[PDB]
């Protein structure tokens, strides 16, 4: 075994109960698929291995899997139906990380909404489909990734405007499409493509939501969150459920792009609880992050989790002026090791754990939080906007590390991915040119 | 084609699928759809461009979602006609749990299952075998998300915070496995979540207050608190590692206005050390709650177990809290 792995990742933890349940047999096989990649001993493992003992980010595998991810798939993939404009997310989201120039993919990404876009306005799983702010968010982003003035355009913004205004709900969150759930995942999608298309604050003048007191997209939606925190810290995906870290992030960046993060997370979450809870969402020996307390590390929440801390850190560090900072607080080392070492798919992909098949959904996701670990990001008072604080973040290098030390880069120059954007998941590039073209078209009459 | 052929369906016509695979350039991750598929689902588009409300309709609506239950489109069209037509919801809910059976981790299924249950004229109170259903689906997997979120609403709608089966059922999901987080995030609202139906939903208690008091309750039943916090410390001897206990008694102390010392002599008890827990809950009554001299110091001891031993992956925020307890500390002697 490498002599630049530490014991930690090597043996189970020290502290065993002797009750067996369900939770604890899960936890050890997990523990226990894991050993074996995590030390690098594995057949199925690919080097160069680097001098913290961990492989090589498989850049080309990846490539392959998500470029065939982007082609047609046989009848037995049909439940994917209402999920095909993620498909297309996913990919271009995990090609952009990798390096690719996704531009190429303007024509086709056209051609895909197109059909996939209401008359009435917003963006559905396709021809026929109701219109799903989930559908509209991987939409708007993919568009983003790809660019240019004749993607822009495909959006109709009144119909979108009018349509989001459905969503609104008399207690401040937004239901995913019109007789659709009501949850923070609603929420955030809906806010991101209000704010990446500069739609009105207003609420259109016959939404629903008026006859409730309400005026504009955001009012009563800080309050909301708030009141979906949980006993735990963390945030549920509707008031009482139980927290996760899937809707922590779409929490906390919905909160983001309402003010700074040093003015809105403070108000109105609990920090004192957060904090805690969001770093017991990572553990040992496997380094990656589970969702929910009791249950298994999964490589997607590599972003779920991982990219709630910037956020957490920038309520914590403030707005930086273009200055000391609390600095990473959670183990850049533990994700690093388990994205690269564990998550791996020897065939290209990326996957939840050991013993999954890779898909799309986790590629883009592992590949998302591998980028975090590789960045400084940060808010600052310079930004792009004529949500001003969501298009002030900003980005520096935190290279590869030599040596031992509690908040180490563990990855190589090798591995490392584009910057993405903590709230909008794409690079910050995209998310600025789209936000200033709409900026500068007036709304639609 | 089964449709085409079928002279129920002569009256309207099909509406074709448009995928841009014909204008333009190639669309993106496209399905080879089964010609079944591709047949059923052009007329669905064409009955829900007409708004139809038949019970042809409603059979379609079924029949895409043997072939699709994953099709959000279909199951708010089918709820659509139910409540349209009148028809029977209780033989609803009968075809929905075999649905559920069938795909336990559909949540699309549990969403139209909120939205037909929440109609009081066909459901004035709790149906006498709903929870007994909910436990069949937590045989299968006890900490299903959709679920839960669903007893959760179920619960506040039927206002069912103080019926028996609700803590009957976390009590013997919590003797089956202890560690299960999603029965004790349950307790928390059937014990201390918010009841006020004037108020919207929340997790918490006080969220219009400062945030650092949120959860705090506006009137204590201290007995009650007392019984809680009994029966966590009786689940934390059976298996003292496990953090669901453990958090839901800084909850409960949190609602109550009580602090964390409450437990100093039961957290020492596990210190040779038994629970990660105990260290960390010590931390923060030294750090938090004693003002004495050298109370810091052994709040620093502590988190350097857990960042040395205990929970290491954890270091960095075990550090953030050492900064703040020794700056803290040093206002202190400083003034
Ligand atoms: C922007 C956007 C769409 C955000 C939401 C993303 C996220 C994945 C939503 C789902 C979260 C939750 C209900 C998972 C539980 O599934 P599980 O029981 O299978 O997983 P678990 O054991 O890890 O909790
Ligand atoms: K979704
Ligand atoms: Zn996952």
């Amino acid at each position: 075994v490498h002599p630049g792995i530490p014991a930690l990742f090597r043996e189970p933890p020290l502290i065993h109960d002797l009750l067996s349940t369900e939770t604890t047999e899960l936890q050890s096989e997990t523990v226990n698929k894991c050993l074996p990649l995590l030390k690098g001993i594995h057949n199925s493992q690919k080097g160069p291995f680097n001098k913290y003992g961990i492989p090589a980010l498989q850049r080309k595998d990846h490539l392959e899997y998500l470029y065939d991810s982007l082609e047609d798939y046989p009848a037995s993939f049909v439940a994917l139906d209402a999920s095909r404009p993620w498909m297309v997310y996913w990919a271009l989201a995990g090609l952009c990380l990798l390096g690719e120039d996704v531009t190429r993919f303007r024509e086709r990404v056209i051609s895909t909404f197109t059909a996939a876009q209401n008359s009435t306005g917003g963006i559905g799983g396709g021809h026929g489909q109701m219109s799903h702010v989930a559908s509209s968010y991987a939409a708007v982003l993919s568009i983003a990734m790809v660019g240019g003035e004749e993607a822009f355009k495909l959006i109709d913004r009144k119909a979108m405007w009018k349509w989001l205004g459905k969503l609104k709900q008399p207690d401040g969150g937004f239901t995913v499409c019109e007789g659709g759930e009501e949850d923070v995942r609603g929420a955030y999608c809906a806010m991101v493509v209000h704010a990446l298309l500069d739609l009105p604050l207003a609420l259109p003048p016959e939404a629903e939501a008026r006859q409730n007191g309400l005026e504009t997209f955001t009012d009563g939606l800080p309050e909301y969150l708030s009141r979906c925190q949980t006993y735990e810290g963390g945030i549920s995906g509707s008031p009482g459920s139980e927290a996760h870290g899937a809707y922590a992030f779409c929490a906390l960046a919905c909160l983001c792009l309402l003010g700074r993060p040093e003015v809105v997370v403070p108000r109105y979450m609990n920090i004192a609880t957060l904090l805690p809870w969001l770093s017991a969402r990572q553990y040992a020996p496997e380094g990656g992050f589970s969702g929910r307390t009791n249950k298994l590390v999964d490589g997607c929440y590599s972003h779920w989790v991982g990219n709630c801390w910037p956020l957490v850190q920038a309520a914590l560090d403030g707005t930086q002026p273009l200055r000391s900072s609390v600095g990473n607080l959670y183990s850049r080392e533990g994700l690093t090791r388990y994205i690269l070492s564990c998550c791996q798919c020897k065939l290209g992909g990326l996957r939840d754990k050991p013993g999954k098949h890779p898909d799309s959904y986790h590629t883009c996701y592992a590949l998302t939080g591998l980028s975090t670990v590789q960045y400084y990001h940060y808010c600052t008072d310079s930004s792009v906007s004529s949500f001003s604080s969501a298009f002030s973040w900003k980005h520096d290098p935190n290279f590869a590390s030599d040596g031992q030390g509690s908040d180490i880069g563990v990855f190589t120059e090798n591995d490392r991915l584009v910057p993405f954007h903590p709230i909008f998941v794409i690079p910050h590039k995209s998310a600025e040119d789209i936000r200033v073209w709409f900026e500068n078209q007036s709304f639609d009459l | 084609g089964k449709y085409s052929s079928d002279p129920e369906w002569a009256s309207i016509k099909p509406i074709e699928l448009n995928d841009g695979s014909d204008f333009g350039a190639m669309p993106l991750a496209t399905i080879s759809y089964s010609p079944e598929y591709l047949e059923a689902t052009s007329y669905l588009r064409a009955v829900m461009a007409a708004n139809e409300m038949s019970e042809r309709a409603l059979r379609l609506t079924g029949d895409i979602i043997s072939m699709n239950p994953a099709h959000y489109t279909v199951w708010i069209y089918r709820a659509k006609i139910l409540f349209a037509l009148g028809k029977d919801l209780n033989e609803e809910i009968e075809w929905l749990n075999k649905v559920a059976l069938k795909h336990l981790k559909n949540y699309q299924i549990w969403h139209h299952r909120q939205v037909l249950m929440s109609s009081r004229a066909h459901f004035p109170t709790l149906p006498p075998r709903e929870q007994d259903f909910l436990m069949e689906m937590f045989a299968q997997d006890a900490k299903s998300y959709h679920v839960w979120t669903y007893r959760h609403w179920l619960v506040r709608h039927f206002k069912l915070w103080d019926h028996p089966r609700e803590i009957q059922d976390v009590e013997a999901l919590l003797k089956a496995d202890v560690r299960n987080n999603s029965a004790w995030n349950h307790r928390y609202m059937l014990r201390f979540g918010p009841r006020d139906e004037n108020e919207f939903d929340a997790g918490l208690h006080n969220t219009t207050g400062p945030s650092s008091e949120k959860g705090r309750l506006p009137v204590v039943d201290e007995d009650l608190v007392d019984s809680e916090l009994q029966y966590s410390q009786s689940r934390i001897l059976e298996a003292p590692e496990n953090r669901s206990p453990w958090s839901y008694a800084r909850g409960v102390l949190q609602a109550a206005g009580r602090p964390l010392s409450e437990w100093k002599d039961f957290a020492r008890s596990f210190v040779a050390v038994k629970s990660s827990h105990a260290i960390e809950w010590l931390a923060d009554v030294y750090a938090e709650e004693d003002g004495s001299e050298g109370s810091a110091a052994e709040a620093v001891k502590m988190l350097t177990l857990l960042k040395e031993k205990y929970d290491p992956i954890r270091r960095n925020y075990w550090e953030y809290r050492i900064r703040q307890i020794t700056a803290s500390a040093a206002h202190a002697t400083e003034i």
